[PDB]
């Protein structure tokens, strides 16, 4: 009844998309060939909510890939749940803009986004009822980032009723692959400030860290981080997809979460995350989970908390649970650390539980915090983006193309009402 | 003598699932609708060997409500009362009231109307609803003004379920309260006030589960609410309807707020621990160690007062309780009424039910009283209020759909005067 | 019986000091006699159910050594026996029985697909071909210690059943 | 995922006070060690 | 008629432990609950079939109260009257009397509250308790607080453990014993001493027992409780209440500190060895080799008795034999009371335990004395509280509670009073 | 109900806490693999003092581990009982001390404090009314003493109002291992007469001789010695973990042994410790039992009480025994040597009683004096500390690292003062 439907943006957001879509379909029991083999109804009654049936019990992932670059597509026929989507959807160009978010948003998109808004619209109107769209990629490259920019502003302006998830990793100067991530960044969060309605920050440098303590992994590929991320991503969507004791869907945690209309950029966690030799000596209990959710070490950015001041919290719980342990939980949590919260905001934590845990584990949570703390990460970045910006380096490139200086000062500047509203609020 | 439930939110349809299901395991009627006069307040008898729910279930996502449809109670509730919508309110009073509202309470309305015509003998309407979320708000505020329109003179039971001060599940609850109450001023007629804090201290003090979820909350409202309604649904001694509430509860046409408590809340080893008799269940009503509202009836004054009876009670030793309660000064009354109790009572006893966790108990007692308490419950939800309302937080929510200013500070000093006028009648 | 040196004889005072002859015997009044003497106090109708749990049978005679032992601690109850062997003999029995008992535990899981075996064959020397088939490291001190067990294979496999 | 898991020294057996000796070491064999039971699944060259 | 009783600190609820196992092998009430009127003074009969004790066990150390849930009575006591702190005082009256007492003593006031309103002829209450500990002593001191601005003109008959001069388990203990005094001297309206090196004398010469535990004393000290409730549980021949305690035994309303006797503690061997009657008891039970307080009572001189018997006892010979008491000179009365008895008779003679150390006995004597004896064993224990004053030893543990000197001090000054006051009323 | 938690500080605090955590798994019938086996369920009631359930019966022992050097945490995890501990509690550093309080206290604190002090924070809220913390150290190494002295110090300004046990192991010059060992001593002791509660001081002099007179042992390596002080650990927790006659708890031991807050250290002596050659011809008798606890060669530390005054003593028993005669020997041992207990405290000896004996054993009693002869042992390192300190040898690698010379003066005044005031209550 209420639809998601999804946007894959550049090589990152492709293959985090296809470890979505592979975790979901194993959710939903249904295998790489598209049909059903799950055993429970209950798979049954909520997979329009991301799936269309297509020749009798044939369901296809409500997705659009977009991308500049046919690796990336090789890349997502190769694996295993690859050939689950319609071609139809594969929309792609040819040439690439690679790491230039003027190329993503000028040249290239100029001609590949009127097809890929055709696509989406097609896939939209396919359907009844949009609940929101979902949009994956980073803030450090360009094809991935400019372009999901410019496909989100377009649908702002074509749909401005419906939801929006954006979901996007920020580069850290600790985990700092290109060199021009500063001038692509605060480009994209310039538009990401007036155009999405809400974005969850991800970073690389807390996703190391959490494979080093709590899994304790020794070869941590791509494939995991995005194991990790697309956990998130289902826990986040659980509640559409499976009914519970108390329900919560995009728009009420969107509405219980942003208290003024510029403050949506949320730190995410996620439990439970142990080590496989440390799964055996551990309980499962809501303190235990609780425990762990708080932790500062399980937040998925380089953002302490402790560094500043919680404006609200969320915490989503799958599994049948007590709700009398959890608000007993959130209220003692709320009582002790009473300084970390803010103060004129009484009752700082929205709880929610689904009595459907992930398959493999009886028991999950997420936690969504919007903190005042990011304002360290926007600082760390702005302060690289003036640096560079002092003396102009590696300006030419997208100056030859046709964007001028004052993108890059409104850029700033908007950076910085941001920041400062932060320190304001905080 | 036929009365009409309807159930506005997510808490709502958990709440009436548990009630139907109590009623029909009370009435001898198997989930299938038939039976192998008293449920001709609840049920009729549609065609015949089969009986229909007087009631509405409505709510804006389908989640729930399409899981009561795959659920055990698919052929006792029938299809086309469980109204569903397409998209939440999303703890939004102004999308509740004024987006979805305009588009499905008309049929809400045409959909009682020919249920009111089925009807006779029409008591009243009873809602259910929990004033935190945005659905039991906003298009319930709407149904009832428009319900006060159409008839006005009937008795509304509203059986509202207050947020906790310390324990909150939702966020804007107190922008949703505030906003509920200015409707429910003036629409409802008499008023019930259930907190979820008092029910978790029930359940952890007497019924001692330690991990409680909402099916047992739910199990004791049914209880509280099949207490209430068996003085029509059977005979008894002393049988009261829902007309006299306006006359015996009701001493100001906008102070409609009752606190509600229940006795005796009796575990299956606990039957077996104590002698029950009704003085000392008599005395456990008016303890807060059985109300179901978090709150201090010793910091209040006490104006008026209900004592539903169930079981086997003789009327003298209830009149030598009452006695020994006035002579007793551990509870305050109001200087304004002399007189401050109202009993009944019904043979029936309320029956145990599959998997709960209450006692076969001799007998019970229902208690609605009426305090101040809630004149200290206002003050703490309006200062909180006014705390995140300083600040405009979460206002862009409510003018983004269509609301202003004024609703908010009209509300607000309406709320304050509804806090001079609970310190004038105090005094 | 609180400290001394002499305490063990005011226990022997209970029954084994004023018995004169037979074998652990007791009837029924001159119990009751024994007991009220130390201060049990017991009543008749109590008395007898120590009868019928004690003695299922019309006899009345009651074998005292299996009652004081429940009543005595497991240490001090030696000294009202006044016999108890602490031999090197009745030692090594013991070790005997451990041995022979850890034996059975390993063979008994394997004791069934060893009949088949066995007469799918008896010497000893095929014994350990056998037994070391079947999957038990059948040794010479293995030997010793079965060596009173038999000499059969068919008893063989059975008392290890 | 994943060491030293036991340090060297004498092992008794479960109840008796016994210790395994090599003459219990073989392929397919198990050893109780702490209330453990390993099985011995295949064996160096030496 | 009715009793209630209440237990507090370890050695308390282990006596309790005692008595009401004798007390329903007294009623023939087997360890379920149930039998296969006389107990209404005792029990309530809860339900059919069902007999539930008016008690209220409390310690601070849950392990021991939980050791009586596990135990063989699960059922008779229900598992709510057994309150339980989490930590204990451990042997500190600051820690029992603020630290913990705080939180507990609300909840043991309105739960005695609610059994006292299950209670109809409640003649008073009766507390036991060892003022060595601090549990006992501390709370037990609040309680008695709190209990007497509660009732006030209710007996609460303080049956307490005293620490015995030489024979000492604690070494803080003559600072709990003076600090629970200086709050029992106005809390308890009628005490009773019973040392333990006492006991032990007793069971090393009349019982012949060399190694004996806490068990037989208990349950020696519960054959003096049902001795002394004998009166209450069942009628004699010359019965005497509770209220009575305060006319005869207590002349001034400070100097209520009674020492209790039994008599005949006698094995089942020397139920042979001596052919019993009326004369030999009556001269056995004023000996201190048959006293439950170690002290001597030819250096002091008796202010009242209270003598009860149990069995077959005509008042001929008793009152024969209390005329040659009073011709005697062996023992010296005050020359302020020219008639210092008081007798009870009751016909039940007091039952056997199984495996009880005495035997089946055909009378027995409790007797309740006063004298000045425990005016030198409060002397001694001043003279032993002020040598660990001197230097102020294990002050800082109460001071690091919170408390302070003044009350040390007023203790100490307070008890001076007392000796003063018993060197006056000796004279 | 009741929570007690387990520090062990340094090699040899990691060795004592592993044999300790091995008897009371025993007593609590639990095997080397994590589930219980017992019979009596008496040892199901009062597990969850030391132990939190996991996953079906599994145990974990509350329990903080810490030093600075693997092989010390390679020898934890050898014998029985070593993979039962949940490895994230294996809190562990990789420099090394290394006999220097110093760096155990300045330089490597720094560093490692806050990841311990974290996991006792997590290990103390995760249960809800402690009773107290346990810390088992040594005075001569340098991570047992230095950093288990930072730990008391921290975890007293947090949490002062819960009790706290303190077992160390004081170096003695007839059985000395290292030089430094008065360094470290008098700066330790120096910390702990402000912070700790109250300590059992322990010695291997006393040890050895010990186990050549009564145990008779031709090799007693460190296990045994490790066995003893397990059976003293065991002794002085086991009224709480299970029902008596009469019980006592650590709480009220202390009250009962502490007439003046800074003179809280104890000799310790435990009883009965016979070889099982004399096994054979002892009777067992509460007299029996005290001739061995009362007898000089039985404490377990380096200082004679019959040269000095008892101040006070306690005697923790353990079996079904009989009252009158346990307190009648009380009143025995304190009458007939009338002159070794103080003059203006009558009564100086506690007494409690619990029903369940140790296993393979019938009845047995443990030992705890406050007396007045420690203060030799004190004044006998106090000199050796002047000694050195005069002319300033090994204080190079002190000075040289952030520690000064009010440091030396401070722990020389407070020490000298300690023994005055003892030597004043003589
Ligand atoms: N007693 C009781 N109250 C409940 C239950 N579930 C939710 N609530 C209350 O309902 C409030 C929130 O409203 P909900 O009923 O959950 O949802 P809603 O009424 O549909 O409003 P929306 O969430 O905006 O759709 C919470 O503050 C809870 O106190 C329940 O099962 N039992
Ligand atoms: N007569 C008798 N006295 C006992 C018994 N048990 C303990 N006592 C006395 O009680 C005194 C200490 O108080 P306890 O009851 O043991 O403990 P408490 O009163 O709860 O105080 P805390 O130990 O601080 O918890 C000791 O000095 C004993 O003399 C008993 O079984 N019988
Ligand atoms: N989570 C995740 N991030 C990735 C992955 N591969 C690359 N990235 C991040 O993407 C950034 C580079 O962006 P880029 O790949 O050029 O974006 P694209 O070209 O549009 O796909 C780097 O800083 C990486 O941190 C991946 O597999 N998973
Ligand atoms: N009782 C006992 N003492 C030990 C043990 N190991 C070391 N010691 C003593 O501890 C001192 C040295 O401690 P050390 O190993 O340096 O502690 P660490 O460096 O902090 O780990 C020496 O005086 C030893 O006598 C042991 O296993 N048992
Ligand atoms: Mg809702
Ligand atoms: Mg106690």
């Amino acid at each position: 009844m209420r639809e998601i439907v999804h946007i894959q943006g550049g090589q990152c957001g492709n293959q985090i998309g296809a470890k979505f879509w592979e975790v979901v379909s194993d959710e939903h029991g249904i295998d790489p060939t598209g049909t059903y083999h799950g055993d429970s109804d209950l798979q049954l009654e909520r997979i329009n909510v991301y799936f269309n049936e297509a020749t009798g019990g044939r369901y296809v992932p409500r997705a659009i890939l977009m991308d500049l670059e046919p690796g990336t597509m090789d890349s997502v026929r190769s694996g295993p749940y690859g050939q689950i989507f319609r071609p139809d959807n594969f929309v792609f160009g040819q040439t690439g803009a690679g790491n230039n978010w003027a190329k993503g948003h000028y040249t290239e998109g100029a001609e590949l986004i009127d097809s890929v808004l055709d696509v989406v619209r097609k896939e939209a109107e396919s359907c009844d009822c949009l609940q929101g769209f979902q949009v994956c990629h980073s803030l450090g490259g360009g094809t991935g980032s400019g372009m999901g920019t410019l496909l989100i502003s377009k649908i702002r302006e074509e749909y401005p009723d419906r939801m929006m998830l954006t979901f996007s990793v920020v580069p850290s100067p600790k985990v700092s692959d290109t060199v021009v991530e500063p001038y692509n960044a605060t480009l994209s969060v310039h538009q990401l400030v007036e155009n999405a309605d809400e974005c969850m920050v991800l970073d690389n440098e807390a996703l190391y860290d959490i494979c080093f303590r709590t899994l304790k992994l020794t070869t941590p590929t791509f494939g995991d981080l995005n194991h990790l991320i697309s956990a998130v991503m289902s826990g986040i969507t659980c509640c559409l997809r499976f009914p519970g004791q108390l329900n919560a869907d995009l728009r009420k945690l969107a509405v219980n979460l942003i208290p003024f209309p510029r403050l949506h950029f949320f730190m995410v966690g996620f439990t439970p995350l142990t080590s496989r030799g440390s799964q055996q000596y551990r309980a499962l209990t809501v303190p235990e989970l609780t425990q762990q959710m708080w932790d500062a070490k399980n937040m998925m950015c380089a953002a302490d908390p402790r560094h500043g001041r919680y404006l609200t919290a969320s915490a989503l719980f799958r599994g049948r649970m007590s709700t009398k342990e959890v608000d007993e939980q959130m209220l003692n949590v709320q009582n002790k650390n009473s300084s970390y919260f803010v103060e004129w905001i009484p009752n700082n934590v929205k709880s929610s539980v689904c009595d459907i845990p992930p398959k493999g584990l009886k028991m999950s949570a997420t936690f969504i915090g919007n903190s005042t703390a990011i304002q360290e990460m926007f600082k760390r970045v702005s302060e690289q983006f003036t640096a560079m910006f002092r003396r102009k380096a590696f300006l030419h490139w997208y100056t030859g193309e046709g964007m001028d200086e004052m993108e890059f000062t409104e850029a700033e500047s908007n950076m910085n009402d941001l920041v400062s509203e932060y320190q304001q609020y905080q | 003598r036929e009365v009409i439930s309807i159930h506005i939110g997510q808490a709502g349809i958990q709440v009436g699932n548990a009630c139907w299901e109590l009623y029909c395991l009370e009435h001898g009627i198997q989930p299938d609708g038939q039976m192998p006069d008293a449920f001709n307040t609840f049920f009729s008898e549609t065609g015949a060997g089969k009986h229909v729910p007087r009631c509405i279930f409505l709510d804006l996502e389908p989640t729930v409500v399409d899981e009561v449809r795959t659920g055990t109670y698919r052929q006792l509730f029938h299809p086309e009362q469980l109204i569903s919508g397409k998209e939440d309110a999303a703890n939004n009073f102004a999308r509740g009231h004024y987006t979805i509202g305009k588009e499905i309470v008309d049929l809400a309305l045409d959909r009682i109307r020919k249920l009111a015509d089925n009807c006779t003998g029409l008591q009243g309407f009873l809602v259910f609803n929990a004033v935190g979320g945005g659905t039991g708000s906003g298009l319930g505020s709407l149904l009832l003004e428009r319900l006060s329109v159409d008839y006005g003179k009937k008795s509304k039971l509203g059986f509202t379920v207050y947020p906790s001060p310390q324990v909150s599940t939702a966020v804007v609850e107190p922008y949703n309260s505030v906003l509920s109450t200015h409707s429910l001023l003036e629409h409802t007629d008499v008023a019930v006030m259930l907190d979820n804090e008092a029910i978790y201290d029930i359940c952890r003090r007497s019924l001692d589960i330690e991990r409680p979820t909402y099916t047992n909350l739910n199990r004791l409202i049914a209880q509280v609410i099949s207490s209430l309604t068996a003085s029509l649904r059977f005979d008894g001694a002393l049988n009261v309807d829902i007309t006299e509430f306006q006359t015996n509860l009701v001493p100001y046409p906008r102070i409609h707020f009752m606190l509600s408590s229940y006795a005796p809340i009796i575990s299956a080893e606990k039957a077996y621990h104590e002698q029950l008799s009704v003085a000392e269940i008599t005395n456990a009503a008016f303890e807060p160690a059985s109300m179901m509202v978090k709150c201090d009836p010793r910091h209040g004054k006490y104006m008026a007062c209900c004592l539903m009876y169930r079981g086997d009670v003789v009327p003298k030793d209830v009149n030598a309780s009452v006695a020994t309660i006035k002579t007793k000064r551990t509870i305050q009354f109001v200087d304004w009424c002399p007189t401050g109790f109202k009993c009944g009572i019904n043979y029936q006893p309320p029956t145990v039910v599959p998997g709960g966790d209450l006692a076969k108990v001799q007998r019970a007692v229902c208690m609605i009283s009426n305090s101040t308490a809630i004149g200290e419950i206002f003050s703490r939800l309006d200062h909180k209020f006014d705390l995140m309302y300083a600040k405009r937080a979460f206002v862009h929510w409510y003018v983004g759909e269509g609301m202003e200013e004024g609703e908010f500070s009209e509300a607000r000093e309406d709320l304050a005067a509804l806090e001079k006028d609970f310190e004038e009648v105090g005094a | 019986l609180g400290n001394s040196n002499n305490n063990a004889f005011r226990m022997r005072k209970l029954f084994k000091m004023y018995d004169n002859d037979g074998s652990g015997r007791v009837h029924f009044e001159d119990f009751r006699n024994m007991a009220e003497t130390f201060g049990m106090q017991l009543d008749d109708d109590s008395l007898m159910a120590l009868y019928f749990v004690y003695d299922p049978e019309g006899s009345g005679y009651l074998e005292y050594e299996a009652l004081v032992a429940q009543l005595m601690s497991p240490s001090d109850f030696a000294f009202y026996k006044g016999y108890v062997d602490y031999s090197q003999d009745k030692a090594d029995e013991a070790r005997r029985v451990e041995l022979l008992s850890q034996l059975k535990k390993k063979i008994g899981p394997v004791a069934g697909d060893l009949e088949r075996l066995l007469k799918a064959f008896v010497s000893r020397h095929d014994l350990v071909a056998g037994c070391a088939s079947v999957g038990v490291v059948l040794g010479d001190k293995d030997f010793e210690t079965l060596a009173p067990v038999m000499t059969d294979y068919a008893a063989f496999c059975a008392v290890f059943n | 995922t994943g060491g030293k898991f036991l340090e060297r020294q004498k092992i008794y057996k479960p109840r008796s006070e016994e210790i395994y000796t090599y003459l219990d070491l073989y392929v397919g064999a198990t050893i109780e060690v702490f209330n453990r039971t390993f099985e011995l699944l295949e064996a160096d060259e030496y």
